[PDB]
């Protein structure tokens, strides 16, 4: 424990944007937290952005407006940003920097953990295996998520990815044929969406599992930077120490990347690709890879980063590096959104690399893989048949083509189309899938082995 | 490829290695032809030149420093040393050693030679047997490999001896054969014994104790199939034998066949 | 010629990506039309 | 990138000149 | 010895009192000893790129100065070991720390200094014998499979003054002592080599021997050579696992070095879980390939320096085991991730962005890394010849081979095994597309084939031309249908299908064709091409008669022969020995000749 | 993104407007998807329902989404006017589609051409609906006129059926 | 033959001086010893990339694709050390072999090399894949001193006309191929068929050549004439009637 008194400096050499450049610092520490009192008594926090000689460049969380030399004091806490973590922060709403915003008390620490964490040992990580059910059919019966997977949601501005995220937070759980928890982090989220998330989780009775970190768009961007690290430190505590399967939903990694760009510019680093930092890949990896199962512990951390693909460009650096680091993608389609389907999840471009580990006998059911494959094949064939009908006309189509069109319609109206508050267990999802597959006779279901068709097709 | 300093260090080291190989192969200075051929490199080892002095000589060119020629000659010597070592217990006549050295020298490329491949196979067998625990397969492999070493010493590797080729083939096949395939191992050994022209393949090659162990192993495999107690006692009497013989194996086979017919 | 001669820009890139997707979709639809016509053509040939 | 790197180098040189 | 931290900004730490420091040297920053690389020098101020997170590194912190650049630590204990890209032994860090994380600035030795090794000195070596860099002065019984030959470092030489007697020694024990120009050098069983420095060899011989894998498509159509350079696409359903498993279990490579070089966490978890469980049959006993394999495994959240130096660590370990006299197979899992780490390092250093953002030296780095593959006359006295075959895989963006990394890799490498998700979906395993794949070692292996498998070269050429003709006729079939195909076209199509489904297609799970010996492969190809040639001859020579033969006639008459050709796969190399399989294929050819003679 | 928050307001003051908005957006998206096919390949292969979608989309785009802000009547469109107009347009859409689909697979088949030729007057009235002036045509008058248009639509489709 | 070697694993900066060592030796052998020196600089792409590395380290002004703004002048210092010289019976013939990145003839390396040098021999990936050796694409290839190195006296007097006519007919055959990809076989006129036959026979008999086959200039011109004879005289518009009358009939 640090027993020595904290040193307070009035030696402000200069202020430049968000930086207070203090001088005559006694052994400045990089990443040190420092609380500065302005001339009128306002208290702000800050982080030692750069250390040189006896100087200390302190990025102030709030702005530098009103700060002055000769009167502004800064007390150096003597330690890097350490968060207080406990189980009691399950059922709480915190801001980006951890201060509760639910009118509850400050967290009574079970431990004081460094937010940056350490990289989970590759030799200690274990393959995710079992499935975490999100209650959404389009990502349960077609893009199931394994316990330990990192599967982002891709979407554009205006699409209901935040509503899908809230639905996943409310409905997520184990397959269930109190060791589950959800850590929702929201970054660069306007006040309206932040209030929506908070009130929705409070009202729908799932808050007992959910730890909510909110970083409003107008909150400090450095707070936006440290929000995902707070969320994932809490997730690591709950999963690898309390041994409960944690689902981390990080919202607006694009806003996080904007905050990262701002911090890089403040550091005076030249822009990299497409104006973003060159190390954004390392930063996003540091965030994502704090996930997965581990050896000798019964907890896990599933991650579902949510991205706002700018200009709907999958080649943009943020989605590109996210695809490089993660293990799938759930696409939110503007076409389906305009057609008024909820959730507007496109299942053709979407993918979940570890669906085979997520599904199967003893995890979801015997027929999950076959049903999912046949549904995907029939859906693709239905889109193809629609395109063909656009040219040849309805009459020229054959009976199989009519069946495929019917299955397409009923699959987008019963499987995809869910409703915000319709929680489907994976068994309900597979039953709906079989209802849709029974449109076709047993023969055209070529991707379902006869062993499974003879058992699940009837009725 | 090599800086000048490292190249001349390689020359010095190769001269030293050739000297060591000569000392190991012919400690008694009986390989006069080979030593005469390697005289120009062995002169620097006979006297007590220090590494620095021999390196200076190599740089000056006084000592042989064509590293490619040194490598060729060192390989010619080293393959002969490997041949002599792989049959360590069975010495090779000086005439045969000299003839084999001449053949290796005449060969265009040793590292792609049939002699090199045969030595590699024999070294496979010898390395395995150097640490393999006593079991039926390992005893069989040791017997066949000892006979192979005797045949190599008496004939050599620079020819197409059908016996040596058969021994190599069968030994490698048994080595590759799975440990648990007891029946296949025993039948392979039986086939070798039956196809050996001599009546007593292992007489004089292996020690009498190893002969006894081999016959005991054969009797152990033969016993569980017997049913008649009289023939079982006959089998024990045969197991009392101290040397393996083709006729003894045939007698054991006939005993088990009579038991089968009686069944 | 080799290029459409639209000045490089992100807007130009978006326009060209949209045009490429549209051309590919039209090519696929015309290919399906050709497939239907060829199927009927071979059926009539056999008839 | 070249322009920004050049500007950063010039800023460093000017800071050294002032120091 | 000791520096001090004069400043910290991001991962860059400026250290004072570093007068004697050397460029690109390694330093331990902070009180937790974070690894760092000196990337600049200015008077006594040495700038350091700190590999690990620099949070908490305060001014005045000591900076220990390791007297070496980023150097791998070679010696016993490599085999079966899981390292990071920096040579951090993950499997020892986890055991010693009892934690799921890698502690910041962990300083665990790469090779255990407590474990004892059975060391037997070279019998010939004595006191005073001259020894030179590369000389094997001892052998250590690391496994029942790999004998670790303890050899002098390059750049070292002299006269032996003390060689330890055979016994149990650790990596800290002095096992040899030599003297040169009065200077005395004490050598333990562990040496150190800079990863970015090519290990010297007496000569780099041409590659003239196949790197057999057991896959018929790879061994026959697209052969690689011990010391070759190969590329593999990296995708989801491609099937690179089959290539890795084949090289690890069945290939003649004496050693395997698998370099993750920055894969996803769960992908690396899968690799680390699967490789230990793989087993190989050597000398009739089912050993574990980890007795001869090493894993330089690191994820995407590891230090970027570790990710970027993973390839160099792997190739240096492979070069070490090559110099030991072995044939090593290095396999970079995805050189694209290494190139991303390189681009990240360039961005961090603020270097000018070259083509598509990659550094100004990506091609040079890739070419120099792939140049380290090859077959060499190992440096040292015991005449040896080792090899290093790099099978580094690359990840083309969306299947496009036009990005800088894939383009440079294809230009440099000489083989491309082109796995295809399309064939994986079609259930054609191995998924090698056998149309975009290629191999530039055919002219190098012509000599080996002519010596051992004389007929294989014409057989392979005919098979390739058959497949090309089938690809060309696939378009004609659409235009005019199958009924419009000539009899020669039909025979070509129906033997191309035979080769695709019954020769190229191969299941690695079955006990009979998990590993296909080259004699079996050439036998199958010879039988298929004999069928093709004799059917074509019959068709051509009956074209002039009124009773012209047709592929339908041939199929109706010899459905049995086609069935046997299809069933040539099911010959077990183990139970059905080489002699039995060859005799059965010869009998099959006799049956085909008899049937064709009767029909004609 | 305020549509969800406005559900409470609509479901209490304009209860019927949300389904109208949903159907209008679906119609516009279907038109967007059909125009590509129409201009890539041709207009001959279109189904009758596709024709209904295209022509209703033209109607909505030209006389519900097209508002000239300089005219005395369209300077400001009250939301009651907006919802009533959309209601008439979507009612016409649903009823025409019902007629077409019901008469499909039947001897007395109905087509978009038949509907247009029968009730060009109804289409013209729907087009001129945008001309109602709230200043002089009070709210009650506009609502009564739109109800009369709906009644005429229903009567004409009953005669057609 | 004098070999200066700098392999891939060798120092990168030393490539900046390897060409200059070679060209200094060539200059000594040619302008002082009166030899005729063929200088072959292999991987000028590697040389240019090393130059770019050094320029980046120096933060020099970059040109297109990051190469230094003086890469043209540097490549000129390398290439312009060629040609004969008055009063000296020596010569230096340069044949740099440079790899176009991504087969892009407009990449800065090949572009500046073409700007400096007196031509280029363009090895074609399409021809190589079709297995035509040498895979040389005469259309993008060029030789700036052919105009004076050919004619009456040196070689034969129909050389220039035959070369130009072969160029024109080959280009028209390629255009016919491009149009045929769109309009199919049946829409080609007899002239287009003539041009396609010429293109096939030209790539099979003129470009295609044994790796050890040494055709004389007269043999090459005879092949060119037997290819041109596919067309009637009126279709050869480059060759003047005076040349056509003398050379065509045979």
């Amino acid at each position: 424990y640090l027993s020595q008194p904290r040193l307070t400096y009035k030696t402000v050499s200069g202020v430049n944007g968000p930086l207070v450049i203090l001088d005559h610092v006694k052994f400045p520490r990089y990443a040190e937290i420092v609380h500065l009192t302005l001339p009128d008594g306002t208290k702000r926090s800050g982080q030692v952005l750069e250390v040189s000689g006896s100087k200390a460049v302190v990025q102030v969380f709030e702005g530098t407006s009103g700060i002055d030399a000769k009167k502004t004091s800064c007390e150096f806490t003597g330690d890097i940003l350490r968060t207080p973590v406990s189980e009691d922060m399950l059922g709480r709403v915190f801001n980006g920097s951890g201060k509760p915003i639910d009118r509850g008390p400050v967290v009574l620490a079970e431990d004081f953990l460094d937010i940056m964490g350490q990289p989970i040992n590759p030799q200690c990580r274990i393959y995710p295996e079992e499935m975490i059910q999100t209650g959404i059919s389009a990502i349960d019966g077609m893009n199931s998520i394994a316990r330990g997977q990192k599967i982002p949601i891709f979407s554009a501005a205006g699409l209901p990815h935040n509503e899908i995220a809230a639905q996943i937070c409310r409905q997520a759980g184990l397959v269930k044929k109190e060791n589950f928890a959800i850590v929702f982090a929201a970054m660069g989220v306007n006040m309206e969406t932040a209030r929506f998330f908070k009130s929705d989780f409070e009202e729908n009775g799932s808050m007992d599992n959910v730890c909510l970190f909110l970083n409003l768009a107008n909150d400090p961007t450095i707070e936006r930077i440290i929000t995902p690290r707070l969320a994932l430190t809490t997730a690591e505590f709950l999963a690898y120490q309390c041994e409960k399967h944690v689902l981390v939903i990080l919202t607006d990694m694009s806003s996080y990347a904007e905050a990262l760009r701002e911090v890089s510019a403040a550091r005076e680093e030249v822009p990299g690709r497409r104006g973003f930092p060159g190390y954004m890949y390392t930063d996003l990896a540091t965030i994502y890879e704090r996930a997965g199962r581990v050896e000798g512990r019964n907890g896990s951390i599933t991650q579902i980063p949510i991205l706002t693909m700018p200009n709907d460009d999958i080649t943009h650096p943020i989605p590109d590096l996210t695809g490089y680091i993660t293990e799938g993608q759930i696409y939110v389609d503007r076409q389906l959104h305009n057609r008024q389907i909820y959730p507007p999840i496109n299942v053709l471009p979407s993918l979940s690399r570890l669906m085979k580990s997520a599904i199967g006998e003893g995890m979801t059911r015997k027929d999950h893989a076959d049903v999912s494959n046949q549904l995907y094949a029939c859906y693709a064939i239905g889109k193809d048949v629609q395109a063909m009908k656009a040219v040849v006309g309805e009459e020229a189509l054959t009976s199989d083509d009519l069946l495929y069109l019917e299955f397409l319609q009923k699959f987008e109206k019963n499987f995809i189309t869910q409703g915000p508050y319709e929680n489907r267990t994976v068994y309900e999802t597979l039953d709906i899938g079989w209802q849709l597959l029974r449109i076709f006779p047993k023969e055209m279901l070529k991707r379902i082995p006869q062993s499974t068709l003879s058992e699940f097709y009837p009725r | 490829g090599l800086t000048s300093e490292q190249y001349h260090s390689q020359v010095v080291g190769k001269i030293g290695y050739i000297a060591r190989c000569m000392q190991t192969i012919d400690p008694e200075n009986n390989l006069k032809k080979i030593r005469e051929d390697y005289q120009d490199v062995l002169i620097w080892a006979e006297k007590n030149y220090r590494f620095e002095e021999i390196l200076e000589a190599s740089k000056s060119g006084k000592c042989p420093n064509d590293l490619d020629a040194l490598s060729r000659r060192s390989l010619i010597l080293q393959e002969l040393l490997r041949l002599v070592s792989s049959i360590s217990p069975f010495k090779m006549k000086l005439d045969l050693i000299e003839s084999q050295y001449e053949k290796m020298k005449q060969h265009v490329n040793l590292w792609k030679s049939d002699y090199h491949v045969k030595l590699n196979q024999l070294n496979q067998l010898t390395d395995y047997l150097k640490n393999a625990a006593p079991t039926p397969k390992n005893n069989f492999l040791r017997a066949m490999t000892s006979v192979l070493q005797m045949q190599i010493a008496q004939y050599g590797i620079t020819e197409d001896n059908e016996g040596i080729n058969q021994l190599f083939k069968l030994g490698l096949h048994l080595l590759a054969m799975a440990n648990e395939k007891i029946d296949e191992q025993y039948h392979l050994f039986k086939g070798y014994v039956k196809d050996q022209p001599e009546e007593s393949p292992f007489e004089g090659i292996l020690p009498a104790e190893d002969q006894k162990i081999l016959v005991k192993t054969m009797i152990d495999y033969a016993m569980p199939k017997l049913s008649s107690k009289v023939l079982q006692d006959k089998l024990s009497a045969l197991s009392s034998s101290d040397v393996l013989t083709k006729t003894l194996l045939d007698s054991i086979d006939r005993i088990v066949k009579e038991n089968e017919k009686l069944n | 010629k080799d290029r459409i001669e639209i000045f490089p820009s992100r807007m130009a890139q978006t326009i060209m990506k949209a045009r490429l997707k549209g051309a590919q979709t039209g090519r696929n639809l015309l290919k399906k039309k050709s497939d239907a016509l060829t199927l009927r053509f071979r059926q009539i040939l056999k008839k | 990138f070249y322009r920004l790197k050049k500007i950063q180098e010039k800023k460093k040189i000017i800071k050294e000149k002032s120091e | 010895t000791f520096g001090y931290v004069h400043g910290v900004s991001g991962p860059v730490v400026t250290a004072c009192d570093m007068a004697g420091a050397a460029m690109y040297e390694l330093v331990r920053v902070g009180h937790s000893e974070l690894v760092g690389e000196i990337i600049r020098l200015e008077g006594d101020m040495a700038t350091i790129q700190v590999y690990e997170e620099t949070s908490g590194v305060s001014v005045g912190d000591p900076v220990l100065r390791t007297g070496k650049p980023l150097s791998v630590e070679l010696g016993p204990g490599i085999m079966g070991a899981i390292f990071d890209g920096i040579q951090r032994p993950l499997s020892d860090i986890s055991s010693q720390t009892q934690s799921i994380y890698i502690p910041r600035g962990v300083n665990v030795s790469a090779l255990s200094r407590d474990i004892k090794w059975e060391f037997i000195p070279s019998k010939n070596l004595r006191v005073g014998s001259h020894i030179t860099g590369g000389d094997i002065y001892g052998i250590v019984n690391e496994n029942s499979l790999i004998k670790h030959k303890i050899m002098l470092p390059p750049r070292s030489r002299g006269s032996v003054t003390y060689i330890a007697p055979p016994g149990n020694y650790d990596a800290s024990d002095v096992v040899l002592e030599l003297e040169f120009e009065g200077v005395k050098e004490k050598l333990s069983m562990v040496q150190v080599w800079p990863v970015r420095q090519v290990r010297p060899v007496t000569e780099k011989l041409p590659a003239n021997h196949p790197l057999l894998t057991g896959q018929r498509v790879l061994d026959a159509l697209f052969p690689c050579v011990q010391g070759g350079t190969t590329a593999i696409p990296g995708a989801f359903g491609c099937g690179k696992t089959v290539i890795s498993q084949s090289l690890s279990k069945y290939s003649n490579s004496d050693v395997i070095i698998y370099v993750g070089c920055g894969e996803r966490g769960n992908e690396m978890s899968e690799v680390l879980r699967d490789f230990p469980e793989l087993t190989m049959e050597v000398d009739g006993k089912v050993e574990s390939i980890m007795k001869r394999t090493a894993l330089v495994a690191n994820t995407s959240n590891m230090p970027v320096a570790a990710r970027e130096a993973s390839i160099y660590t792997g190739i240096t370990l492979s070069e070490y085991f090559r110099d030991m006299g072995y044939h090593v197979s290095m396999m970079a899992d995805s050189t694209s991730r290494w190139a991303e780490a390189l681009r990240e390092i360039s961005g961090r250093l603020a270097e000018m962005p070259a083509d598509s953002g990659y550094p100004a030296y990506l091609g040079a780095r890739l070419a120099s890394f792939y140049e380290r593959a090859g077959r060499v006359k190992c440096l040292g006295n015991p005449e040896r010849e080792g090899s290093v075959s790099i099978v580094g895989a690359v990840s083309p963006p969306g299947g496009d081979f036009s990005d800088p990394v894939t383009s440079a890799t294809l230009g440099i490498v000489q083989v491309f095994w082109g796995l295809d998700k399309k064939l994986a979906q079609r259930k054609h395993f191995p998924s090698v597309n056998w149309l975009i794949s290629y191999s530039k070692y055919m002219r190098a292996l012509d000599e080996y084939y002519d010596k051992h498998f004389t007929e294989f070269v014409p057989l392979r050429t005919k098979a390739k031309e058959i497949l090309q003709e089938e690809e060309d006729l696939a378009e004609i079939v659409q235009l005019v249908g199958k009924a419009s195909l000539a009899e020669t076209d039909k025979i070509t199509l129906e033997v191309a299908k035979l080769i695709k489904d019954d020769f190229l297609q191969q299941n690695g799970y079955t006990p009979y064709d998990r590993f296909c010996p080259f004699y079996k492969t050439v036998g199958m190809l010879s039988n298929m091409i004999s069928f093709y040639d004799m059917a074509r001859r019959a068709v051509e020579t009956t074209a002039q008669s009124d009773n012209k033969i047709t592929w339908s006639i041939i199929r109706e008459h010899m459905g049995e022969i086609l069935y046997k050709l299809s069933s040539m796969k099911f010959k077990d190399p183990v139970k059905d020995g080489e002699a039995k399989i060859k005799a059965d294929y010869a009998q099959l050819l006799e049956d085909m000749q008899n049937a064709f003679r009767s029909l004609e």
